[PDB]
């Protein structure tokens, strides 16, 4: 199936659980679309900011996976203001920010924060994060879950 | 690809 296929049911509202089997169909599924990565952002941008919790839970889920299964050419992706907006637009009080849950806001920011570690080459990430301190978003660095491939 | 917010 396509890319919003698999999304879709890797981030449906009414999922009783997560259902690892789709999101890592969404991943290989954008290791083979020749815009995938593009594709992919774009998508994943929309359900993170999806009023219903769970859908955008599952989907900073799914883009946890794709970060880890979709190499370089994704990362790539991430790394652009493009995308990166979209996540600050989540936490930023001043946009989406005093409305969304503070579960998607701190899983946001753990991820941020991961990336600034683990893609030093991604200047523009560092650049995203630190603007979220700089404005208070982000009072001090989390505590993140160990994972020792974070370089 | 554009700016920062």
């Amino acid at each position: 199936e396509s890319l919003e296929s698999w999304l879709n049911k890797a981030t449906n509202p009414s999922n009783r659980q997560e259902d690892w089997e789709y999101i890592i169909g969404f991943c290989d599924q954008i290791n083979k679309e020749l815009e995938g990565p593009q594709i992919a952002v774009r998508l994943l941008a929309h359900k993170i900011q999806s009023p219903q919790e769970w859908e955008a839970l599952q989907a900073l889920t799914v883009l946890e996976a794709c970060m880890k299964n979709c190499g370089r050419r994704f990362h790539n992706e991430v790394g652009k203001f493009r995308f990166l907006n979209e996540l600050i637009k989540v936490v930023s009080p001043k946009y989406l920010g005093d409305r969304v849950s503070e579960k998607v806001k701190t899983k946001v920011i753990e991820l941020l924060y991961s990336w600034t570690m683990a893609l030093p080459e991604e200047a523009k990430i560092k650049d995203a994060y630190h603007m979220l301190k700089r404005q208070g978003i982000v009072q001090s660095d989390p505590p993140i879950p160990v994972d020792r491939t974070l370089i | 690809d554009d700016h920062l917010l």
